[PDB]
């Protein structure tokens, strides 16, 4: 099988 | 905006990667060997450093890679797989103490996860969480070095 | 002169937090 | 938590020039430290204790453009290279250091921060020493200690070769004593 990524984390914030 | 840190899984678990100077890196006790997926299919590790816990694809889509430290500070911050930030003290070449112990459950699925200095660089990848009776007091890290010499 | 003008901005104040989906 | 740092355009080149010449700018403001331009050069400019401090060699003693028109310096220190408006509405504004830290963190108009050892009152120097056209553009940004805190403002590169290893800085101290002038 494979890892998915199922969400994301940005340090700084920073929004959009 | 681009994300430094992926939280990732597997139909066992789900623990997190970070992205350092282009590549992917994440624990091997989580994805072992794994390929990691993508819009245009399953991409190959470009690392697998078994004996460091360590392993890295190439960095996917929508992140943006972390800076190593430089300032060898002690004073390092784990970031969990809920965002949340807890200081840890430094102790040795792989090794901190959390200035406040929390349940084994609050670190649970941020392996992989980057250990930071005061700079935001960083310092290590979260290896694995060092309990007693249930409390994580310390944790084990896999230093950037680390990372810079499997590549 | 003309005057001096804000054409961006650098926030310090930002925490880790999860990019929100759809 | 650790130092972390992102930057956003909020207005273009043609949008720039017109607000330069009218002095009007209606645009919502947020964050500590402002990338700003003139129609010559760009830098930065920082919220320190409600005022925005900015290098002399950069915004000189034009006026800042404000919802509502330009507005005039609050300081101008030539001497010290300084400059002070009152902070924009909507900014937020950083606390000077109280712990005399020697471990600096210079913040880019790109939104990076690199370690900066303290050799000085006015001076550091660069763990990782990087090419001065990646510094340009920084001037008035923040150097902060640990805690988040300003220590001091960027001024100018020390580089040699093309090459910035050092930096000089206006350290907070010389924010007191030019706005007691
Ligand atoms: C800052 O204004 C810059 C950035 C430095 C790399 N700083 C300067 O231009 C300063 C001005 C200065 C004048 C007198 C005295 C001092 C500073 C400081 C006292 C001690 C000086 C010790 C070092 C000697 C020195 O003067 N060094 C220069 C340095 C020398 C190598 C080349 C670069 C300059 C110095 O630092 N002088 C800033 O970032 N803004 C300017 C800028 O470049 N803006 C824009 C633009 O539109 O032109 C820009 C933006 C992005 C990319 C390119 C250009
Ligand atoms: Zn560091
Ligand atoms: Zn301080």
């Amino acid at each position: 099988g494979s890892v998915v990524i199922v969400g994301r984390i940005v340090l700084s914030g920073k929004p959009a | 905006v681009e994300g430094e840190v992926q939280i990732v899984s597997t139909a066992t678990q789900t623990f997190l990667a970070t992205c350092i100077n282009g590549v992917c890196w994440t624990v091997y006790h989580g994805a072992g060997t794994r390929t990691i997926a993508s819009p245009k299919g399953p991409v190959i590790q470009m690392y697998t450093n078994v004996d460091q816990d360590l392993v890295g694809w190439p960095a996917p889509q929508g992140s943006r890679s972390l800076t190593p430290c430089t300032c060898g500070s002690s004073d390092l911050y784990l970031v969990t797989r809920h965002a949340d930030v807890i200081p840890v003290r430094r102790r040795g070449d792989s090794r901190g103490s959390l200035l406040s112990p929390r349940p084994i459950s609050y670190l649970k699925g941020s392996s992989g996860g980057p250990l930071l200095c005061p700079a935001g660089h960083a310092v290590g990848l979260f290896r694995a969480a060092v309990c007693t009776r249930g409390v994580a007091k310390a944790v084990d890290f896999i230093p950037v070095e680390n990372l810079e010499t499997t590549m």
